[PDB]
């Protein structure tokens, strides 16, 4: 029987863990979280707490302002159509809007192996994302 | 087609998602995400999903109202961009 299934179970089998650590960060939070304060808190994790384009320490405290940091697609869409999660990635809502419609070898002039590119893949490599998610990423 | 138009930077722009967008002078001056015009909707912005929230009863009062002022569509933002969907 239908990669869907496992998609949807696995994803079941993944959302549980992230609300339960959601109530371990969060033990005054008021109401439900939704989904999106849920990722977020995911990313913040795998990112080690740190904006994965200017490497800048994400105030867990702050996750949840309004604001402060935003899930976003490392390639954009309008080149990719990739709407997967792992092209996601947990950003300051600045450095986004810097970033705008370019990749991330673009934003960072990686095709003259600039520091900056260097300094960001070593910060994408050193994450908790699975190969997979590091691939998609520095996809030049 | 699946035209695409630079989010402007008063439109409501909140990271990537599923959302409505209005548009003028080729940009998309408002955007409405469909996770904040359903709360129920609790899916990943896959560009898929429009086909069974586009009919949404929220969505179409959401688009009528935007249309009042501007052309407006389904669609996904992502990096800044909006994508006709």
């Amino acid at each position: 029987a239908a990669e869907i299934e496992k998609r949807q179970e696995e994803n079941r089998k993944d959302r549980e863990k992230a609300a339960a650590k959601f109530r371990e960060y969060f033990p005054n939070f008021v109401g439900e979280p939704k989904s999106k304060d849920i990722l977020k808190l995911r990313l913040y994790e795998q990112q080690h707490g740190k904006c994965l384009y200017s490497g800048k320490e994400i105030n867990l405290g702050r996750l949840n302002e309004k604001g402060y940091v935003e899930i976003d697609h490392a390639l954009p869409f309008s080149r990719t159509w990739d709407d997967s999660f792992n092209n996601k990635v947990l950003v300051l809502g600045s450095e986004n809007q810097n970033k705008g419609n370019q990749t991330p070898y673009e934003y960072f002039n990686g095709k003259d192996n600039s520091r900056e590119w260097q300094e960001f893949k070593a910060r994408v490599e050193t994450s908790r994302f699975p190969r997979s998610k590091k691939q998609r990423i520095l996809l030049q | 087609a699946n035209k695409t138009y630079k989010i402007g930077k008063n439109a409501g722009y909140d990271g990537c998602g599923l959302c409505l967008a209005a548009i003028s002078e080729n940009e998309a001056i408002k955007v409405k995400y469909l996770r904040d015009i359903c709360p129920d909707y609790d899916g990943d912005d896959k560009a898929e999903d429009w086909l069974r929230w586009g009919t949404d009863s929220r969505v179409k009062a959401a688009a009528l109202e935007m249309e009042q002022y501007a052309y407006t569509s389904v669609g996904m933002a992502s990096c800044w961009e909006f994508v006709e969907l």
